[PDB]
């Protein structure tokens, strides 16, 4: 009959809208290395950063490391 | 084995590659420096007076 093969042609007719789909979910997998990779760019360009943006980032936790020398002069 | 069974690290932090990752880099980030500001400690400590902080110049 002519609709059940007309609803057959049409069962793929939006095949850009499944692509898309596809794409939705591959790069919902794929996104999360980014968290990884960012956290070891950061780590790296940290210590080319201003002293002051160092103890700003870090909410005052880290400061200059205390080896014995260079003190201050009286 | 039964203590670390409990804390469910393996469940939410290394069952899954990804978070296996994020796991090596951040303990990496926050050991390292511990590690750091610990031996610092222990090299003013066995080396006290002899450093250059610890043993002021007074001026003539
Ligand atoms: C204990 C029991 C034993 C257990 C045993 C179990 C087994 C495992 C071992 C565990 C035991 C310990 C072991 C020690 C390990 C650690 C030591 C270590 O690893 O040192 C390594 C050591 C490295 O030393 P280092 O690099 O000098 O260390 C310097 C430090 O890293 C200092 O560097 P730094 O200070 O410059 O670091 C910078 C750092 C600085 O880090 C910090 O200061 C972080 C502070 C951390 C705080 C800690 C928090 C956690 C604790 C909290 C407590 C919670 C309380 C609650 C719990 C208690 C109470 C309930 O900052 C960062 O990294 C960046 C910041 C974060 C980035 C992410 C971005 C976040 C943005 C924030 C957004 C929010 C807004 C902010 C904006 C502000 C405005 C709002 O190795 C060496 O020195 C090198 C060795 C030589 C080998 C070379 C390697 C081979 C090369 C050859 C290759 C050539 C051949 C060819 C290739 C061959 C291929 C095969
Ligand atoms: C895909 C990424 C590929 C990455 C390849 C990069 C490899 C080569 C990196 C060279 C970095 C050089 C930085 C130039 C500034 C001078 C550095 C220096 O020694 O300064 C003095 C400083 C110390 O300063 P100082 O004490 O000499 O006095 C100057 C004081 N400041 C710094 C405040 C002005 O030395 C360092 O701290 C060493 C520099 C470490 C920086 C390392 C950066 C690595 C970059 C990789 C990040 C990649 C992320 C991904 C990006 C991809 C995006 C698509």
């Amino acid at each position: 009959s002519r609709a059940v093969y007309a609803k057959l042609w049409a069962s793929t007719a939006q095949y850009t809208q499944r692509r898309h789909y596809a794409w939705y979910q591959i790069w919902s997998r794929v996104i999360p290395w980014s968290v990884p990779w960012g956290i070891f760019a950061m780590w790296m360009v940290f210590p080319a950063m201003p002293v002051e943006y160092r103890q700003a980032l870090t909410f005052g936790i880290w400061q200059k490391p205390n080896i014995g020398t260079h003190g201050p002069d009286p | 084995f039964k203590l670390l069974n409990a804390t469910k690290l393996y469940e939410y932090c290394l069952k899954d590659n990804r978070r296996y990752c994020m796991f090596v880099m951040g303990v990496g980030l926050v050991s390292s420096w511990m590690w750091s500001e610990w031996w610092n400690s222990v090299w003013r400590r066995i080396n006290k007076g002899k450093l250059y902080n610890d043993v002021p110049y007074v001026y003539p």
